[PDB]
RNA sequence: ACCGAUAGUGAACAGUACCGUGAGGGAAAGGUGAAAAGCACCCCGGAAGGGGAGUGAAAUAGAACCUGAAACCGUGUGCU
RNA sequence: CUACCCUUGGUCAGGUUGAAGUUCAGGUAACACUGAAUGGAGGACCGAACCGACUUACGUUGAAAAGUGAGCGGAUGAACU
RNA sequence: UGAGUAGCGAAAGACGGGUGAGAAUCCCGUCCACCGAUUGACUAAGGUUUCCAGAGGAAGGCUCGUCCGCUCUGGGUUAGUCGGGUCCUAAGCUGAGGCCGACAGGCGUAGGCGAUGGAUAACAGGUUGAUAUUCCUGUACCACCUAUAUGGGGGGACGCAGUAGGAUAGGCGAAGCGUGCGAUUGGAUGCACGUCUAAGCAGUAAGGCUGCUGAGCUGUGAUGGGGAGAAUUCGAGUCGUUGAUUUCACACUGCCGAGAAAAGCCUCUAUAGGUGCCCGUACCGCAAACCGACACAGGUAGUCAAGAUGAGAAUUCUAAGGUGAGCGAGCGAACUCUCGUUAAGGAACUCGGCAAAAUGACCCCGUAACUUCGGGAGAAGGGGUGCUCUUAGAGCCGCAGUGAAUAGGCCCAAGCGACUGUUUAUCAAAAACACAGGUCUCUGCUAAACCGUAAGGUGAUGUAUAGGGGCUGACGCCUGCCCGGU
């Protein structure tokens, strides 16, 4: 279940500053809670989690040509480790 | 005298601003009618500077704006007028400015001119 | 207040007889070999 | 001037929403009519 | 011995867009070419757009692309 | 939207007037009665916010399918929200 | 076609510098101007990516555009404590059984849902292009976990007005300290700013109530932070005055119209370690992003509330902060509109003094008929305001002294309506409606009346000093004749 909870890492300027501060940003399944996120990270990466922050992103308006629709809604989790680190390369 | 499309107070403020700008920069670009009024305002200020007494200085301060001018020295517009400009025009009897037409502006067709100290 | 009849092409063009612009007043500039408005500076 | 439409999320959903339509026989008739016409939107 | 894009379904590309608090109302919009061979390259231009050169049977078939009527808008002038 | 209502909230710069009571003083056989102070009532008064819309000017292919400028009515109440 | 015509949607801009193919219109700067009980700041609804960065200029922008709430690409919203849910109930909605009804369905008991109300644990500082009581730093608190050590009662719990106080916030002044600055215009050696720091935790405490409560203060929190400042280190937190619209607190007094519920809560039958979910969080927000077809002079709930002047949140100029309004340049004709002035006269204008003018603040004199004894009344009509000096006088100046702005015109008489109030959203605000008061009439309670087919309801958790209906319309004096007809 844990590898379903964690979808992908998020790579941005703000996420990179977070990684400099030992915070790792993941896109997670939109149904899971932050406790599940913490358990999944601990299990997958064999690290210790200090805290997990979470937020939702609404669908964003997007178009190509005459077709206007929306992107997928997102759930973003920021995981603060107390022990260890995660190698994304 | 011209009205320049402004009320009395607006016109007076704009003429003071233009005269002080001309004193600071020695050459400005504006509209023809504005320059044709600014020439009289600026020449009377220069006359006051050539007089150079305390009363003439205070009368000039009635009209000039309070703009600092920065060899790292610093002086006010009134100081420049009663110093450098007056000394340069000690021997000339009027006609301290000249207007040079340049042609219409793109945005509104206004006749642009350059008015400069001679 | 409103036109009683439509304006014919003939009448419209007759009215527009004087609706035109004029070539500007221009003179040759000696040094640069170009043109400018008379009594204006480059 | 104060106009007639003063939007209100709660009022809109409570008066014109799916559950309000479901709650009455005539509301279900509305939903059936819109499904028959092929509407993309059935309710508020 | 039905229609042929104002016809025929409202809809040849839509119960969409849009309108309405809502029930509900409800469009417009088809066609390059046989084949994309959809204009390498040069020139003016910031671009847009053009002129060449090329492709093509044909480019006033260059995509707002078959045919291209009329209203309407221009340029030239034989008579007045 | 609007009319009325239900439940639950909120708002009203400042001036002015001075009801009932009370107390003290006169006064009585006992009450009535009177003056001063105190007191702070009122769909009270003047007037901002706010709520209106009386007059007038402007606007009348509007800035606006009912508005704007200047005055104007109410403004602790059957108030406004 | 009208026609290069009307319009381009309230207003102050100017110049220098830059960018660029192109600049009145973009960026930077200086000066100027406008708002400032707000054109400032913060919540809510509503909108829903409009937010940020880089790039772009076809179309949108009432001009232009190098710019944008527009286009392209990539980003941005972090919570045990904030608001909501895992708590409570109001109106209302719904409703197991049940009652009623051609059908469909209507009603309703227990119960349930349902904030606009009740309960409930976190503060200060720092930081980004875009989030922050959410991230970070420091210091806390709450619930639960692990280890060492059910009935009763109370309460919650409530209106409106007014008054006297305590405290604090805030304002002002002296400069006590601190930081700067110290002036080429005649003169002086003075000019301008700063003067703080939370929750929590201990001690205490003006008051209030009949021991319980209680604003606030002190210390700690804090060799931390923030600071007018000097070149990463160093830097002041003091005296007086005024004083709330905040809080003690609906505490106290008074009044009639007599002012939720339920749960949480109360009462009677320590330390240590660890855990703490979901939803919202971007941005606009009295608006260019909401409702008005618009980048529309309209509408849109609450909060914060500086100085001078003043009774004031009025007036005028300013502070904090924000803004110069998405067409301009000339000219200075008629005419239109909005403003200012005007000889002599002064309503001769006109349906009508319509409009305008005049009055206007504060202080002191003074004030009629009539009256329901309250009023009328700010009746009317008159005086005084500047500045300096002495302690009410003496002086000084102007045409003028509330020298600006803001601030009742008044009187006499008549109709109607007693009065405050209400009305034809959008041509009528009135003499119309209402009204307190009067009278008539119905109604003995499963009342009459009203809604509904009914059940069920309103009347009313009322009971003839009550409820419904008709007419009249304060108050004073009064309200005559006719019962043949309806
Ligand atoms: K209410
Ligand atoms: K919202
Ligand atoms: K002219
Ligand atoms: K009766
Ligand atoms: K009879
Ligand atoms: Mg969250
Ligand atoms: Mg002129
Ligand atoms: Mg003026
Ligand atoms: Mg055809
Ligand atoms: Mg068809
Ligand atoms: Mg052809
Ligand atoms: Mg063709
Ligand atoms: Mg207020
Ligand atoms: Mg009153
Ligand atoms: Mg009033
Ligand atoms: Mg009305
Ligand atoms: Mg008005
Ligand atoms: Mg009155
Ligand atoms: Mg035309
Ligand atoms: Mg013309
Ligand atoms: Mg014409
Ligand atoms: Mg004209
Ligand atoms: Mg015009
Ligand atoms: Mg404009
Ligand atoms: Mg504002
Ligand atoms: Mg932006
Ligand atoms: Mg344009
Ligand atoms: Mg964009
Ligand atoms: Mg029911
Ligand atoms: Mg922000
Ligand atoms: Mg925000
Ligand atoms: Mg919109
Ligand atoms: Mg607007
Ligand atoms: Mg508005
Ligand atoms: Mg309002
Ligand atoms: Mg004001
Ligand atoms: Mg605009
Ligand atoms: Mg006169
Ligand atoms: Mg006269
Ligand atoms: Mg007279
Ligand atoms: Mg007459
Ligand atoms: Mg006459
Ligand atoms: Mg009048
Ligand atoms: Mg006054
Ligand atoms: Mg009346
Ligand atoms: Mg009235
Ligand atoms: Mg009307
Ligand atoms: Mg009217
Ligand atoms: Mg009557
Ligand atoms: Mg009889
Ligand atoms: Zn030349």
């Amino acid at each position: 279940e844990a590898r379903d909870i964690l979808k992908r890492p998020v790579i941005t300027e703000k996420s990179s500053e977070a990684m400099a501060e030992d915070k790792y940003t993941f896109d997670v399944d939109t149904r899971v809670n932050k406790t599940q996120v913490k358990m999944a990270v601990e299990e997958i990466f064999n690290v210790k989690v200090a805290s997990v922050n979470i937020m939702n992103y609404k669908p964003k308006k997007k178009r190509m040509g005459r077709y206007q629709g929306y992107t997928n809604k997102r759930r973003k989790a920021i995981v603060t480790l107390k022990e260890g680190s995660i190698d994304l390369f | 005298y011209r009205k320049l499309g402004r009320t009395s107070d607006q016109r007076k403020a704009m003429l003071r601003d233009l005269a002080t700008s001309l004193i600071i920069s020695e050459r400005i670009e504006t509209t023809e009618a504005r320059a044709k009024e600014v020439r009289s305002v600026v020449e009377k200020l220069i006359t006051l500077g050539k007089k150079g007494d305390l009363a003439s200085r205070r009368n000039a301060a009635k009209t000039l704006r309070n703009v600092e001018i920065l060899d790292e020295t610093t002086q006010t517009a009134l100081q420049k007028l009663f110093g450098e400009i007056a000394e340069r025009y000690t021997e000339r009897q009027g006609g301290y400015t000249r207007i040079l037409k340049q042609g219409p502006r793109r945005g509104d067709g206004a006749e642009s001119v350059i008015i400069e100290l001679v | 207040a409103v036109p009683k009849r439509r304006t014919s092409k003939t009448r419209k063009n007759k009215r527009r007889t004087h609706f035109k612009i004029s070539v500007p007043g221009m003179t040759e500039c000696p040094n640069c070999g170009e043109y400018k408005l008379s009594h204006r500076v480059c | 001037v104060k106009r007639t439409y003063q939007p209100n999320k709660r009022k809109h959903s409570k008066v014109h929403g799916f559950r309000k339509r479901m709650s009455t026989k005539n509301g279900r008739k509305v939903l059936a009519r819109r499904r028959r016409k092929g509407r993309k939107v059935l309710s508020a």
